[PDB]
């Protein structure tokens, strides 16, 4: 009669049906919240995702009574696998009647979380709108000092208990999940199989993260000590010439990205940064322009132009009409075709950058909308934000600039701006790649309880010493939980995502600005016009989550595994300028205080 | 004679549901094709067999006109030779189709906001349809052995499942009104003919 596949495979004809259709009805709740906030639309909202979740449970359940080691057809076994591979609710309900409870209560610690000024106790501030100012923007040892501690000591000491409940729970729902522990679980996103050596198991992305990172060491530890010689005549009688890095004194509230050290490490301060933000306000651009701009780079490679529904549904421009609204740009697929963008766009450079990332958003949600819905994503969780980036990093470049008519078709390219823009890339690139693995590392290690709860801090900060370079401002005993400090860590939330990205984008675009035949250095190409690009480009991004990551890397960049070469080339003009610059001086960090 | 109810066809206030596709019989009459290849409202008009626009010099035994509503993306699976589960469980034509098939977008009229979902389609079928064959059971579609105790289960659903048709969808997913024309060259009488 009718085999185990055969059956699944109806199975999964029905699921994908009311899966889409209350996915849809899902999305357009959350659009009219996010759109419009009102009491009325959050219950809605709420509502909807209740009957979400209930479906999902039910539909993965269902999944798992239909043998994996029956299904053949290597595509619908990745749909089956994803369904029934689905059990962080898999337990005692009492487990997830309260041990969800201390996830909700680790998030409302952080974002209630509140430090007083000792000087002004009285001027208790938020972390949100009132620290990571004084983070970004102070150069007050004593003032980041005391933002520093108070935040990872009011919330992190009472983090600490919770976060060891977490780990207990979590790998128990790993156990149960035929998972080692939370670490197993969650790198399970890169586990692929099918075809000959296109499979990837969960206990290679440790060797090639580290092996990746290995590269990376030199260029990062030339990076360190420029900064840390020009914070040295910020922060004289702080910083050792030769040691590691005050945690407080860098670009946030963690130093996971040293984008705000630029005022205090420009290469040449004379030689102002290029910012087509005048060029748009003068030529009396809007945000439609900004977008219409955007669609055309895509045309121009051989993507497809926006639909309409995106023209007519998209929230563009903050509302003047009254409703309140979530600013922050987000790329919608809410499953029927209809694509939207929700962004509050103004008239600035910045905003132009990022409407073509998101629009790479958009794009690649539009080309793999021909594939099942349990297959309608990006490769692996890497692959979305490396396409927004690479459309992003073409169209910065002076070249771009200049064809859209923002820049005086007679623009020269100093060696010296060139300079001051690739340092900046490298403070928030390069910078946040070892305080990635770290974080990664060190979760991954408490999960396999590598790290005994007694020397979890005491791991924490040496990692960091070893690693990151950076050391403790004070010195912090098992009472405290500073990994939790991070929205990322204190809401459950993967964080290696976002080196595999960095990795994964330069090889993209060596890829892409290799095929429109461009010479010269990378980090001063534009893909724009090269339908060449836009084939292989388009070519992986149908393929979804259909075929093993490591497929759709090989279709694009010709390899299948991270390849940290291309980032290297991105940034080796900048790589030679740092060498010479730290020819007198120590490289490395003496690993202690 | 008369002129051919064709209006009342296209033109008609409420329509069907592709599994429940309507029939009507354009009985003796002469009707002008013209008015229907000069309009521009047509999203896709594709004639089988026969010539278009000599359509109006023509005559036929029968004609019948079929009226579903469908997706954007499924309009081209009413078309001579096609797969799909519109083509294989809900309407298929000949191989050997003789006639034209006009549709055009409606989210004017069949797409409301939260969603009309009055018109339906059939996802599973225990064998396909024959050209012209129609199905209109509510009998639970039992997959495997065990059987469906007229409940929906485990391999055991209902056959039926509603469009969605909200207006923000997208074109494919975005409702399409079809009218299929199924022209009768036979030996018999020919009763409806154009600008003889
Ligand atoms: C990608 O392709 C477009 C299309 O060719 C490029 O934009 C075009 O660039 C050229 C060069 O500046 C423009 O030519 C100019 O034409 C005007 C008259 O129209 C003339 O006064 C100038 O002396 C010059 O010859 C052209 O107008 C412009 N746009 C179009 C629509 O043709 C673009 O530069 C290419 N490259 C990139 C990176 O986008
Ligand atoms: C934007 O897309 C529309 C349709 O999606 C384009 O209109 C099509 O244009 C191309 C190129 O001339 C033709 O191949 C099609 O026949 C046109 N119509 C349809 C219905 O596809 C339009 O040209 C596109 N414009 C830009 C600037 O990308
Ligand atoms: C926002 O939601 C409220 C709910 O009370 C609704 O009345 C209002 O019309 C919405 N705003 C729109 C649609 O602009
Ligand atoms: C798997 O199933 C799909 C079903 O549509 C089919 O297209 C494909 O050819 C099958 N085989 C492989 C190897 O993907
Ligand atoms: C830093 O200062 C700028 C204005 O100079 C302000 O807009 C921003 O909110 C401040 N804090 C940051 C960037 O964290
Ligand atoms: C439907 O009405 C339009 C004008 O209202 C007309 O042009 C068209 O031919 C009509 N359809 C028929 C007669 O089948
Ligand atoms: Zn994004």
């Amino acid at each position: 009669p009718s085999t185990i596949e055969e059956l699944a495979k109806t199975f999964l004809d029905k699921f994908n049906q009311e899966a889409e259709d209350l996915d849809h009805q899902r999305s357009l709740a959350a659009w009219n919240y996010n759109t419009n906030i009102t009491k009325e639309n959050t219950e809605k909202m709420n509502e909807a995702e209740a009957k979400w979740s209930a479906f999902y449970e039910e539909q993965s359940k269902l999944a798992k009574d239909y043998p994996l080691q029956e299904i053949q057809n290597f595509t619908l076994k990745r749909q089956l696998q994803a369904l029934q591979q689905s059990g962080s609710s898999a337990l005692s309900a009492n487990k997830r009647e309260q041990l969800n409870t201390i996830l909700n209560t680790m998030s409302t610690i952080y974002s209630t979380g509140k430090v007083c000024n000792p000087k002004k106790p009285q001027e208790c501030l938020l972390l949100e709108p009132g620290l990571d100012e004084i983070m970004a923007n102070s150069t007050d040892y004593s003032e980041r000092l005391w933002v520093w501690e108070g935040w990872r000591s009011e919330v992190g000491k009472q983090l600490r208990p919770l976060y060891e409940e977490y780990v207990v729970l979590k790998n128990e729902m790993a156990r149960a999940n035929n998972y080692e522990d939370y670490g197993d679980y969650w790198r399970g996103d890169y586990e692929a199989e099918g075809a000959d050596g296109y499979g990837y198991n969960r206990n290679q992305l440790i060797e090639d993260v580290e092996r990746t990172f290995a590269e990376i060491k030199p260029l990062y530890e030339h990076l360190h000590a420029y900064v840390r010689a020009k914070l040295m005549n910020t922060y004289p009688s702080y910083i050792s010439p030769t040691g590691c890095l005050p945690a407080h004194l860098l670009g946030d509230m963690w130093g996971r990205f040293w984008t705000n050290l630029y005022s205090l490490t420009v290469p040449f301060p004379e030689k102002p940064n290029i910012d087509v933000t005048d060029a748009m306000i003068n030529q009396n651009w809007n945000a439609v322009r900004i977008f219409k701009e955007a669609e055309k780079f895509f045309v121009s490679v051989g993507l497809p132009n926006m639909t309409q529904g995106f023209w007519e549904n998209s929230m563009l421009t903050e509302p003047t009409d009254g409703r309140k609204v979530v600013c922050h740009p987000t790329a919608w697929d809410l499953q029927k075709g209809d694509f939207r963008i929700k962004m509050c766009t103004k008239v600035t450079m910045d905003n132009f950058l990022t409407a073509h990332h998101e629009m790479g958003h958009i794009q690649y949600d539009m080309a793999y909308a021909m594939q099942p819905y349990l297959l309608r994503n990006g490769a692996n969780e890497g692959f979305h934000e490396a396409v927004g980036e690479i459309m992003s990093l073409s169209a910065s470049t002076p070249k771009h600039l200049k064809s859209i008519g923002l820049l005086p078709s007679d623009f020269r390219e100093d060696n010296e701006t060139e300079i001051n823009f690739l340092l900046k890339q490298a403070l928030t690139i390069v910078g946040t790649l070892p305080f990635t693995y770290m974080l990664e590392k060190w979760r991954w290690m408490v999960f396999k309880g590598e790290i005994p709860k007694d020397q979890w801090m005491k791991k924490w900060w040496e990692m960091k010493r070893e690693i990151v370079g950076v050391m403790e401002p004070v010195p912090h005993d098992e009472t405290y939980c500073d990994p939790a400090a991070l929205y990322h860590v204190s809401n459950d939330f993967s964080f290696i995502r976002y080196y595999t990205r960095t990795i994964y984008q330069f090889q993209f675009q060596e890829a892409l600005c290799q095929a429109a035949k461009h010479e010269g250095p990378l980090h001063k190409c534009d893909i724009s016009n090269s339908t060449e690009a836009g084939q292989k480009l388009l070519n992986m991004l149908r393929l979804g989550k259909s075929k093993p990551w490591t497929l759709a890397l090989e279709n694009v960049v010709g390899a299948r595994n991270m390849d940290v070469r291309p980032l290297l080339n991105y940034f080796e003009p900048l790589f030679g300028w740092l060498k010479d610059q730290n020819r007198n001086s120590f490289v490395g960090w003496n690993t202690d205080w | 004679t008369n002129l051919c109810p064709f209006g009342e066809v296209f033109n008609a206030t409420r329509f069907a549901s592709v599994y429940a596709w309507n029939r009507k019989r354009i009985s003796n009459c002469v009707a002008d094709y013209s008015v229907l290849y000069n309009s521009t409202s047509f999203s896709t008009f594709k004639c089988y067999g026969v010539s278009p626009t000599k359509l109006n010099d023509l005559c036929f035994t029968n004609v019948y006109a079929d009226s579903f509503v469908i997706r954007g993306d499924e309009v081209r699976q009413i078309a001579p030779g096609q797969t799909g589960k519109i083509a294989d469980y809900n309407y298929k034509l000949p191989d050997d189709f003789t006639g034209c098939v006009i549709a055009w977008n409606s989210n004017n009229l069949d797409s409301k906001v939260g969603g009309n979902y009055n018109y339906l389609y059939r996802l599973f079928r225990k064998s396909n349809l024959k050209p012209f064959e129609r199905d209109i059971s509510t009998e639970i579609y039992q997959a495997g052995s065990t059987p469906c105790n007229g409940v929906e289960g485990f391999n055991c659903y209902f056959p039926l499942q509603s469009y969605g048709f909200q207006p923000t969808n997208g074109v494919g997913y975005q409702p399409y009104r079809v009218v299929v024309l199924s022209f009768e060259l036979l030996h018999a009488p020919a009763t409806v003919c154009g600008p003889h």
